[PDB]
RNA sequence: CCCCGAGAGGGGGUUUUUUUUUUUUUUUUU
């Protein structure tokens, strides 16, 4: 869980970030609230334009799924009723997969969730709570539950998991499970053991994120 | 390595012209009165180009309307039968064609007085019937003639020309065979000036030869301007005399 | 040529107080005293031409009149136009210029006229008066900054057109005059819009009273239920001869039209007037007729 | 689309500053921005930075079959899709816009068409199997000079990239992993570098068309603000061999021919410094990877 | 859920195999008010 | 349709055309065509070419190019490509006319494809490219006249090598200069307008707007042939028609077509 | 919402949890997993394919 | 997105092993009396593989429809029959020589694989892995 | 290949293999997604056809203003037999002309009626074929429009005989569309009679379906 | 070191105390709970302030959201029938400036402002679900309260925090260190726009470069040195 | 500013494509 992030790296965007976990590096940008296109307009709430760009090649249907899952996480996080008939552009440029993209998209999705959240924080957009996402995998023979698995570990995995939780009260109370994307062969006992260990590492991540956010933003503000 | 005499020791080319001779240049004004406000049929060598200027007129969509200037649009239709070998696919959305259309617009935006036609649209439709080298230069001459026929105000003529560079020998007005055998430079000269509206080099050219090539092109473009101006005054006299 | 006249040609894409002609970029004068008008542009003392046309000098106003260009609406012109669109409290009508002309709701005569009380439902029911496609007479009331025209039909002379057929000629062939509505032999009436838009209809009572319950039906699409074939065949003939005059670049006037109409009587079938050689000769006969009648 | 509103005051100020030999960033009219090149862990990963302008290029390749027309040549494509990340002025996926198609065509004529990459050396077995090299440019942050930044990003990437070594047994392709044997670099025939000039008319159009003395201002490598207020653009591509790879002045402000020639000669001094700079950063990157390989084997 | 398998396939009738059909397998499924029609076709590729 | 007319103008035109003595707005008779101009052999790059100009400014350009193909794998030996200026390639009008024209000029329907055969294996594929610069009505008949003119002035390369690829199998080689004129019988496509109980040949723009229906009738070898299609010239005044009108239209074409061909057959 | 791909064997191949509204409790998950098995057993054996 | 999720979940649940798509290619020869016969190998040079495509038309949508697409796809996959494939014994078409600038090269002979009009083998699906959808 | 679909590997090549008068089935209103729908299945000799029609309208048209409604018809290829896009466009145009003579457009100002016909399953069992599908399309569209509640002047039906297709209304007295490909010479009268017989049968079954079902 | 707060965290103040909610703080319409939605420093006004305590969160942002009683710098980008269409920030929703929102206004005479002009104005209405409005006068007196056109000069982009400190904080040395180098007039907008104009362009340019760099570093005890090297560099 | 009205009223100032004469010893100075 030795992640590293930077905040406010882009000039022509309201907010930006760069999240890195092992070899997975994703840069994200957020502009909003701004004027929306007519087809995007929502009478009462904020409209989200979510874009995911791959590390190699052009955006395909694969990234279209990454956009959809990332939408399921960011939508309830943002206090959308504060911005009626308005738009918020959220763009994720995956710079380095950190995994075999021909087989997995686990680490890229988690890194996009964490980066998007950080970019939303930087942009100063109304959020109902905080959030953290981690990738989890289950190995073949050992059947151990490895949090933040490497690319080599994924190759020999039986199941891959993306867990993103919604935290409140100083990152101590799990408000809800924003996204759980479990793929592969697994049983009910493995699922809750995954959720128990997953919640712990997620809570540790929020604490680390809270540290990063305060370290970067506080110099900008005044005492 | 070319087995054909691109430039013989006698100073003669494959078509018979010398190094500094333009192809057969024949212009034609008011060719499609019932189809456009201005029209021109260009024959520069084997090149055959129909140019139609429609406007200034009401935009079809109020969303696309400028209250300070006219909207200038150019669409080049390179037909599938323009070359010897018929192209299977269309060129309508070809990136090469989009650049050509964009290029032509960027040329005449600074020549056509769009500011005196606010809230209007000028649509320029082009049909290339036959192609044989220097198609870009011929496109420029076709638009300039057609725009003038439409009575649309502009500051000056824009003449187009292409110049090839066979090793050390410059060749004015290149055909398809010469373009396939050497690098060419396309020029867009404004009026009788030395100012270039369009400088286009797509193949390798030594830095030392470029200035001389430009000098040849500008001189040749001035002759194209004279031919365009000549044919235009001729048509003017035949119409004003009735 | 019993059924179709097909002219053929091979090996060719197509057939192939002095007025000073100038082209774009050409230097017209170097006298800085001049006031530069349309068709020109200047830099210090030098005045250049922006279009291809003839140099015009009116007083101290130097301008270049283009050889070609769309109809330019002057204030007070009698034009014929078609409603292009209807919005808010105005119509936009196609005259044939660079821009659509506007026709405010307050610039027309509502049905029932002076007796009618003002209603706020008129602005929501404009389509019951003038809708898309309708033809009408109108006068260029005013001009906008760019040159656009504001129209009005505040007269019995102006209004929706019916009982006839539409045709158009280049606006250059129709000039301004004291009046553009004319009565012609055959009980038909022509409306020669300055914009080149022409309306040929059956002569109405108004057309007769011009030289010698109805206010509710001034916007009806319905035509005269009793229109004889002799009037219809007259309209067709007047239409063809007008197109013939236009084909020869001959300026259309009320005299030229009637003259051509009677001269075209040589040809039995009216459809004979659509052929090129017939059109050219009819126009040529008019010019030569004016030659030996003028001298 | 979404427009950038520029006040009359800003338009008049930036232009008047040019009339007083001043540009906002403090550069000179003939001064190119300092180009910073950063290589990632993987080969083909390169990040180019020019002031605030940030672009990232990624070189990748995969086994593919050559076209019927060219059985001896491999495949090579360059992607430069824009995104709202570089600014809300850009529409997502807008690959038909005027500026987009131009930029796409400049890069293509500078790298692809110019034959900067040896596509013949991308062939494994003639008319059957070959390498398909892909250059993906990612526009992160826009402050002008996207063409110049991309051309450097693509070239630096291609020269830094290394493809897996291959031994051939007839038609059986044995693709050696990086663990077994070392990867093989690409073949570069020449190193094309783009330099973009921006033109400004300090006076009016009349004095540009019929004016005696020329007074049009030309600056090298314009920022976003300077780019939005220019009247004409010129992109010239050269290499250390003193040859013009391509020149593109697609319309815009009419410019004197001798001035355009001056720009080409000025650009040549810049592309020389840039090319040598790229080569040096590649050497040091190679020395860094070798020094770590020695410290990894010694500790092993 | 109501389904019908292999009704669109060329191997529908083992006695009368269709000649101008390239469907290897199929399934027509209706659940409630929604209808789903699936057909499987095939291709062949050389392996190296 | 194309032309925009008011309700009054349409009513006047309809009554005038639906009259028992049918009155055309230009004074024509129900079988008279408007004057056209035709240019041929102006594209040296192509094997054949034509350009037709109507009286209303309607203009169409046809080009004819050839290509040697294996007729054992290439079923269609004549491909028509239609491009209407101002319309998308996938427009409804474009594809319909394209599909229609390809049926009119099929290999074994209205065209002697024997004249395209070179050897026992190879034949000449003919590409008929249509470019409609301007048109104010259904250009199907306009294009047809141009294709006719173009195909009657087309010159193809002449074969030199033997014509038996089954045995000796010689590579198709052609003479360096001589070209044989393409002897073929191009079909014609006539379009009719139905206004009330009257049938008009060569419908004008204003006429088509008020028409109740229309007919597209092909013509080849001195007789009526498929494709025959009823067509709505407009979409606001389309009505069903009595069968006798359909038989009247076929009869009308059957007697006036040779007159058109005669004026068109002049070299 | 909860989406499940359950194999009749008793194991699971896909489990999507999207909690944007009410809180997803372990009881809700367990009940969903139970119903997914019951549904899977029905769909697999019904049409004897 | 539905197309992707269907594609991925088939790969993740491990329904279709690559071995189950391997083409056991036979050989068609010209026997006596002028007839063609095909000989297929069993339980044992060029190698081919089957590729499966799917078209899923959804009519009368009333809500989330992924689950219906998956269950339909599962039912369809259990009915898939793979056609027998064979090549001609000695097809005349051999290598194609292509010349370079002085040196010569030969493009490998491409064998035209043909599917049997009648004979077919059932798809080998890991029935233990077939899951069904519910939301 | 395509960035919006999964078309698989490019080196893959499609599998090529070696070597009463009519039976009808009609159903309406089974698609809740739209306003009107119909299922038309026909089986005869060595060719069966199962096509589905769907009517969407009257819905909004945000452009200018129109006193009457605007009809659009689009044919889509099904699973089995494919057709040229041009040929499907041509039939669409032919169908538009027919229903612009039947649909009471005056009752739907500034509205759009979009009619879709899915050529779902067209089997060719013979161990321009589009001409034999045309009468079934008209039957489906007529059923769907009537099921949608769109006003019709009369039940439009059709018939096919030797490549000739002709659609009738008003008890076969008048013709709303005429189509002819290939066929023979001077066979117009025979085709009209044979098609009117099919038109009459189809119309009876359609009315029987719209009523009893 | 400061007291940072994050979204979802518990709100310190008790419901028993009447609290006026400012930026960053959100009152849920459904559950009636008061909760922070922005990330930054929580500021709570001292008690005794007329019995009402004002609590808000100072958070970093650069995208302006119109609020009533704000001095902003807009640019005229359009002219409607009764008002101007004005942009306060790129890509943001346009704001309206009425023709009657000027001193000495009349239905007969429209203002002479042309498209492309800079205007210093006050936000009069800022409804969340409606186009905001600005005015260039005092609604009560009718005079111009320093509002109106900004002739020439140069405009500067700046984050909302830097602009707010420049307008409300007198301890901000920026205006002082610039006055120690040259004479200049300045308009400050809460929408993150700063207008600067001197007698000579070189001085305005020098001011532009200083404000840009000072906004970038955000180190107060470095403004004087930045201004020093900037005005020096212009002299070269 | 412009239009309209015997009486400071009203209407407007426009929203990927013309690229292929094939043969028997290292190194250095000649
Ligand atoms: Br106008
Ligand atoms: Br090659
Ligand atoms: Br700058
Ligand atoms: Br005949
Ligand atoms: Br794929």
């Amino acid at each position: 869980m030795s992640v590293q992030a930077e905040i406010g790296i882009l000039d022509h965007v309201d907010g930006s970030s760069e999240f890195v976990s092992q070899d997975t590096k994703v840069i994200c940008s957020v502009t909003g609230p701004i004027e929306p296109k007519a087809r995007q307009e929502l009478p009462t709430q904020l409209a989200l334009e979510i874009i995911v760009r791959p590390a190699k090649g052009v955006a395909t249907t694969r990234e279209k799924v990454l956009e959809d899952k990332l939408r399921a996480v960011l939508t309830p996080l943002i206090t959308r009723h504060c911005y009626p008939r308005q738009l918020c552009q959220i763009t994720c440029q995956i710079l380095e997969s950190g995994e075999d993209e021909a087989e997995f998209s686990l680490r890229e999705l988690s890194c996009c969730i964490n980066a998007a959240f950080l970019a939303l924080v930087d942009a100063g957009i109304a959020l109902n709570s905080m959030c953290a996402s981690i990738p989890i995998a289950i190995i073949k023979d050992t059947s151990d539950i490895i949090v933040d698995p490497t690319a080599e570990q994924l190759k020999i995995s039986l199941s891959v998991h993306t867990l993103a939780l919604e935290f409140v009260n100083g990152g101590k109370v799990v408000k809800n499970v924003l996204l759980l994307d479990s793929n592969g062969d697994f049983n009910e006992d493995q699922l809750f053991s995954l959720l128990e260990l997953g919640e712990q590492k997620c809570q540790e991540l929020v604490t680390n994120i809270r540290r990063i956010i305060q370290d970067n933003i506080s110099p900008r503000l005044v005492v | 390595m070319s087995r054909l005499e691109i430039y013989s020791p006698e100073g003669l080319r494959l078509d018979g012209r010398r190094w500094n001779e333009l192809r057969r240049f024949e212009s034609s004004i008011n060719t499609h009165p019932h189809a456009a406000d201005g029209s021109s049929y260009m024959e520069q060598g084997n090149n055959k180009i129909i140019t139609l200027v429609k406007g200034p007129k009401e935009p079809r969509l109020k969303s696309q309307m400028d209250t300070s200037k006219a909207l200038l649009n150019v669409s080049v239709n390179i037909t599938k039968f323009s070359k010897f070998e018929r192209s299977k696919s269309s060129h309508k959305n070809e990136r090469r064609v989009l650049e050509i259309q964009t290029s032509l617009v960027r040329m005449f935006e600074k020549n056509v007085m769009l500011n005196i036609y606010p809230r209007t649209v000028i649509d320029i439709e082009i049909h290339v019937l036959e192609q044989d080298g220097g198609i870009m230069g011929s496109l420029i001459n076709g638009i300039t003639l057609a725009l003038i026929d439409a009575g649309i105000s502009m500051f000056d003529y824009i003449s187009g020309i292409s110049v090839g560079l066979y090793d050390t020998t410059p060749l004015l007005d290149t055909n398809s065979l010469e373009e396939n055998a050497m690098s060419t430079v396309t020029l867009g000269v404004v009026g009788k000036s030395e100012k270039l509206s369009l400088l286009l080099v797509e193949d390798k050219i030594p830095l030392d030869r470029l200035e001389n090539v430009l000098a040849i092109g500008i001189a040749g473009a001035h002759r194209v301007r004279d031919l365009m101006d000549e044919e235009l005054r001729k048509h003017a006299q035949k119409r004003v005399s009735n | 040529s019993e059924v179709i006249t097909i002219t053929k040609r091979n090996g060719a894409f197509q057939n192939s107080s002095d007025s000073q002609i100038v082209t774009p970029g050409e230097l017209v004068t170097d006298d800085p005293i001049w006031m530069r008008g349309h068709g020109t542009y200047f830099l210090d003392n030098m005045t250049y031409s922006s279009v291809a046309g003839t140099v015009s000098r009116v007083n101290r106003l130097l301008s270049v009149i283009p050889l070609k260009g769309r109809y330019a609406p002057e204030t007070g012109d009698h034009v014929v136009g078609r409603i292009a669109e209807v919005g808010n409290k105005r119509w936009k009508v196609d005259i044939g210029g660079k821009q659509h002309a506007v026709l405010m709701l307050g610039s027309v005569n509502l049905p029932g006229g002076i007796l009618r009380r003002k209603s706020e439902s008129d602005e929501l029911q404009m389509r019951s008066f003038l809708k898309e496609g309708d033809l009408l007479n109108a006068e260029v009331q005013s001009l906008f900054q760019d040159g656009s025209a504001s129209l009005h039909t505040r007269s019995l002379k102006y209004g929706k057109l019916r009982n006839g057929m539409f045709c158009q000629v280049p606006s250059s062939l129709i000039v301004r005059a004291k009046n553009h509505t004319h009565n012609l032999p055959g009980n038909i009436t022509v409306v020669l819009g300055v914009n080149g838009y022409i309306w040929l209809r059956k002569t109405s009572q108004m057309d007769l009273a011009r030289d010698t319950e109805s206010s509710w039906q001034i916007y009806s699409d319905e035509n005269d239920p009793s229109i004889s074939n002799n009037i219809r065949q007259a309209i067709c003939r007047y239409a063809n001869v007008i197109k013939a005059l236009a084909f020869c670049e001959i300026g259309i006037t009320q005299q030229r039209i009637v003259s051509a109409y009677e001269a075209s009587m040589v040809y039995s079938n009216v459809g004979e007037l659509i052929e090129k050689n017939v059109m050219e000769s009819i126009g040529s006969d008019i010019l030569t007729a004016e030659k030996m009648r003028g001298n | 689309a979404k427009d950038i509103e520029i006040s009359a005051s800003e338009s008049k100020f930036i232009l008047e500053a040019l009339r007083q030999n001043y540009r906002l960033d403090g550069r000179s009219f003939d001064q190119f921005r300092d180009v910073e090149i950063t290589f990632g862990k993987e080969f083909g990963d390169v990040s180019v930075k020019m002031g605030n302008t940030k672009v990232h290029c990624r070189i990748s390749c995969q086994i593919a079959q050559p076209y019927e027309d060219r059985p001896f040549e491999g495949l090579f494509v360059i992607s430069t899709e824009i995104s709202p990340m570089a600014g809300s002025q850009f529409e997502n996926g807008n690959i038909t816009g005027e500026d987009e198609v131009l930029c796409s065509r400049i890069i293509e004529k500078s790298v692809r068409r110019s034959g900067a990459l040896d596509v013949e050396g991308l062939c494994i077995v003639a008319g059957s199997k070959c390498w398909a090299v892909r250059a993906d440019v990612h526009f992160l942050d826009c402050d002008g000079g996207f063409i110049d930044a991309s051309c450097i990003a693509v070239m630096a990437g291609l020269m830094h990239f290394k493809k897996p070594d291959i031994t051939v047994h007839g038609e059986q392709i044995i693709v050696h992993p990086v663990n077994e044997r070392e990867p093989v670099p690409l073949g570069i025939l020449h190193i094309p570098i783009c330099v973009t000039f921006s033109f400004f008319n300090p006076q009016d159009t009349e004095e540009n068309i019929k004016g005696e003395t020329n007074s049009e201002i030309s600056i090298i490598d314009a920022t976003l603000k300077e780019e939005l207020l220019r009247d004409g653009v010129l992109t010239v591509t050269l290499n250390k061999n003193r040859e013009v790879v391509q020149v593109s002045k697609a319309g815009g402000l009419p410019m004197d021919a001798l001035t355009l020639m001056k720009c080409c000669h000025e650009a040549y001094s810049i592309i020389e410094k840039i090319t040598d700079q790229i080569l040096q950063l590649l050497k040091e990157d190679s020395e860094k990877r070798n020094k770590y390989a020695a410290m990894l084997t010694s500790e092993n | 859920v109501a389904i019908e398998n292999n009704t669109l396939s060329r191997y529908a009738d083992a006695g009368n195999i269709d000649t101008k059909n390239n469907i290897l397998g199929s399934n027509v499924l209706k659940s409630g008010k929604t209808i789903v029609i699936t057909s499987i076709t095939g291709g062949i590729i050389e392996e190296t | 349709g194309h032309m925009s007319l008011s309700v009054a103008e349409k009513s006047y035109l309809y009554d005038s055309l639906a009259s028992t003595p049918s009155i055309r707005p230009d004074g024509r008779l129900p079988h008279q065509f408007r004057p056209i101009e035709i240019f041929t052999d102006f594209l040296p790059s192509s094997n054949g070419s034509s350009r037709i100009i109507a009286s209303d400014g309607s203009e169409c350009i046809v080009s004819i190019k050839s290509k040697v193909v294996d007729h054992h794998v290439e079923n269609e030996l004549l491909q028509v490509d239609v491009d209407i200026a101002g319309q998308r390639d996938d427009a409804l009008v474009v594809e319909t006319i394209t599909s229609l024209l390809n049926k009119v000029l099929k290999s074994g329907s209205g065209v002697d494809s024997s004249k395209l055969q070179l050897t026992k294996k190879y034949s000449f594929k003919i590409f008929v490219d249509v470019l409609v610069i301007s048109s104010h009505s259904h250009p199907i008949s306009l294009i047809s006249f141009a294709i006719y003119s173009a195909l009657n002035s087309t010159y193809l390369p002449k074969l030199i090598s033997a014509f038996d690829d089954l045995e000796v199998e010689e590579l198709p080689t052609f003479h360096d200069y001589d070209m044989v004129k393409l002897d073929i019988n191009p079909p014609l496509v006539f379009i009719l307008a139905v206004v009330g109980n009257n049938m008009l040949l060569d419908p004008a723009a204003n006429e088509s707007e008020v028409a109740n229906n229309g007919l597209i009738i092909s013509w080849s070898n001195g007789k009526i042939t498929s494709p025959i299609r009823s067509v709505a010239l407009n979409d606001s005044n389309v009505k069903s028609f009595k069968p006798h009108l359909l038989k009247q239209g076929l009869a009308m074409v059957e007697k006036y077509a040779p007159d058109v061909v005669r004026s068109l057959e002049n070299l | 919402t909860i989406s499940i791909l359950a194999a009749p064997s008793g194991n699971y191949k896909q489990l999507t949890l999207m909690g944007g509204g009410a809180k997803i409790t372990p009881e809700m998950i367990k009940r969903s997993l139970l119903l997914s098995r019951v549904r899977a057993d029905d769909l697999s054996t019904r049409f004897n394919i | 997105t539905i197309s992707q999720k269907l594609h991925d979940s088939i790969l993740h649940s491990r329904i279709l092993p690559k071995k189950a798509l391997k083409v056991k290619a036979g050989v068609r020869s010209a026997n006596e009396d002028g007839t063609f016969s095909v000989l297929y190998p069993d339980e044992l040079k060029r190698k081919w593989s089957y590729v499966l495509y799917a078209k899923i038309v959804v009519l009368s949508r009333t809500g989330p429809v992924f689950d219906l697409c998956w269950n339909s796809l599962m039912y369809a996959l259990q009915s898939v029959k793979l056609p027998r494939a064979f090549i001609d014994e000695r097809a005349s078409d051999l290598r194609m020589t292509i010349r370079t600038r002085g040196r010569s090269a030969t493009i490998r002979e491409t064998y035209e694989i043909i599917c049997d009009q009648t004979k077919s083998v059932p798809l080998m699906i890991n029935a233990k892995n077939i899951a069904f959808a519910s939301n | 290949q395509d960035r919006r679909r999964l078309l698989g590997p490019a080196a893959a090549k499609p599998m090529a293999f070696s070597n009463s008068e009519q039976e009808l089935s009609l159903h309406t209103g089974f698609i809740e997604n739209c306003n009107g729908s119909a299922l038309v299945e026909a089986r005869s000799l060595g060719h069966q056809t199962s096509l589905i029609s769907a009517v969407y309208g009257p819905r909004s048209i945000r452009g200018s203003f129109t006193s009457q409604g605007t009809i659009s018809i689009q044919l889509k290829n099904g699973l089995l037999e494919k057709y040229n896009t041009n040929e499907l466009k041509e039939v669409s145009s032919f169908l538009m002309g027919i229903f612009n003579s039947v649909v009471n457009l005056s009752r739907y100002p500034k509205s759009g009626i979009d009619i879709f016909v899915y050529l779902t399953y067209d089997k060719d069992l013979t161990n321009s074929q589009i001409s034999s599908l045309i009468p079934h399309c008209i039957t489906s569209i007529t059923l769907a429009l009537a099921d949608a509640g769109i006003e019709l002047v009369d039940m439009a039906g059709a018939g096919e005989a030797n490549g000739t297709v002709v659609s009738f209304i008003k008890n076969g007295e008048e013709i709303v569309g005429f189509w002819k490909d290939d066929g023979d010479d001077e066979d117009l009268l025979e085709c009209l009679d044979r098609c009117k017989e099919q038109y009459n049968r189809y119309r009876d079954l359609m009315i029987s379906c719209l009523m009893n079902q | 070191m400061s007291t940072f707060i994050f979204p979802g965290d518990s709100f310190p103040v008790d419901p028993t105390t009447p609290v006026k909610l400012g930026p960053g703080i959100y009152c849920d319409p459904n559950t009636q709970e008061i909760r922070p939605v922005n990330t930054g420093v929580l500021h709570v006004s001292a008690k005794g302030k007329s019995g009402v305590q004002t609590a808000y969160i100072d958070y970093s942002s650069k995208r302006y959201i119109p609020s009533v009683n704000d001095f902003v710098i807009g640019v005229i980008i359009g002219t409607f029938s009764d008002s101007y269409k004005v942009s306060l920030q790129n890509f943001s929703s346009s704001v309206s400036l009425s023709y009657m929102a000027f001193p000495n206004a009349s239905k007969k005479n429209r203002p002479t402002l042309q498209v492309g002009d800079l205007v210093y104005a006050r936000v009069c209405t800022a409804e969340k679900e409606l186009e905001a409005e600005i005015e260039c006068f005092d609604s009560t007196t009718g005079r111009d309260a320093g509002f109106g056109i900004l002739e020439d000069g140069m405009i500067i982009d700046v984050n909302l925090n830097f602009a707010r400190q420049l307008l409300f904080n007198n301890d901000f040395p920026l205006l002082k260190v610039l006055a120690a180098h040259t004479k200049f007039e300045v308009a400050i907008g809460l929408n993150g726009k700063i207008w600067v104009k001197c007698e000579e362009l070189s001085n305005t340019l020098a001011c532009y470069r200083t404000i840009m760099e000072c906004c970038q570093k955000n180190d107060t005890a470095a403004f004087k040195d930045i201004a020093k090297r900037q005005f020096k560099e212009i002299l070269t």
